[PDB]
RNA sequence: GGGG
DNA sequence: TATAATGGGAGTCTGATGC
DNA sequence: GCATCAGAGCCCTAAA
């Protein structure tokens, strides 16, 4: 299993009076806590390029084939969109209902913000792993060692 | 009795030996170009040092009597390689 | 297998 | 020199002396 | 005690 490193900018929009400030999110660490569930709207029109990890969401609209925007989910915001969707300006992405936290397996490194109305938009620098499997065969051998460091074109086995 | 104090091998363990013996092979050969000594006297040294001190003689078509001296010698060289060699 |  | 093959088969009575 | 060993008559014939 090669845990591949991913170092991607995302944004999200959250109410004001439910955001706890930080400059940088730890795994697991709470983002903010709703008093009433917040419907996530798009920001764009596109088609929805839907990646979901272990827990949380990517969430990517394109127009054309050129990416638009990158929207993070965190734990606690449940898709209500599909891959492959078509979205209009405005018409909601995810619910966000309770405490919503960053997930196990991602991070939040620098973290800007900008504030609009009554909501905040968070563009979040996030850095996390994304988990790929190979099959071994006997006639094949690991050239390898657990935990080595490896970049594009690095022999496995 | 003895026989059946090695376990049979593997698929996998079959094959890993088998690929270190021919990649062992090579390696002697590249080593022979990289140092000008003799492929065969390589390898008499390279199997001596594995066998250990144990088993030491002459052998039939080597240039140099391959006693402890000319091992001792003749792996010095060897090991005077940079990394990657 | 026999002879003394 | 290349499917794979991996553990064997078989047949009296004395006295003296060292474990 | 019990096992392991090395002893156990001579010369001759013919057959293999």
């Amino acid at each position: 299993r090669v845990e591949y490193v991913k170092k991607e900018r995302a944004g999200l929009r959250l109410p004001l009076a439910a955001w706890v400030e930080k400059e940088a999110y730890k795994p697991g660490e709470i983002l903010a806590e709703l008093p009433e569930p917040y419907l996530f709207r798009a920001e764009e029109e596109g088609v929805v390029e839907l990646k979901e990890l272990e827990e949380g969401a990517f969430l990517v609209l394109r127009r054309e084939d050129e990416p638009v925007a990158t929207y993070f989910l965190p734990v606690g915001m449940t898709p209500l969109v599909v891959h492959g969707e078509i979205v209009e300006k405005g018409q909601p992405l995810a619910e966000a209902k309770g405490l919503l936290r960053m997930p196990r397996q991602v991070r939040a490194a620098q973290v800007e913000a900008e504030e609009e109305g009554e909501t905040v938009y968070l563009t979040l620098f996030l850095e996390w792993t994304e988990p790929k499997d190979y099959r071994v065969q006997p006639h094949m051998n690991v050239v390898v060692p657990e935990g080595a460091r490896v970049e594009a074109g690095d022999k496995i086995v | 009795h003895e026989i059946g104090q090695v376990p049979l091998l593997t698929l996998e363990e079959e094959v890993e030996l088998a690929r270190k013996v021919e990649e062992g092979m090579e390696a002697i050969k590249k080593l022979s170009e990289i140092t000008g000594l003799d492929p065969d006297l390589i390898r008499e040294v390279v199997r001596a040092k594995i066998l250990g001190s144990a088993r030491v003689r002459h052998i039939p078509g080597l240039k140099e009597t391959l006693d402890p001296k000319t091992v001792e010698e003749i792996d010095q060289k060897l090991k005077s390689l940079p990394k990657e060699h």
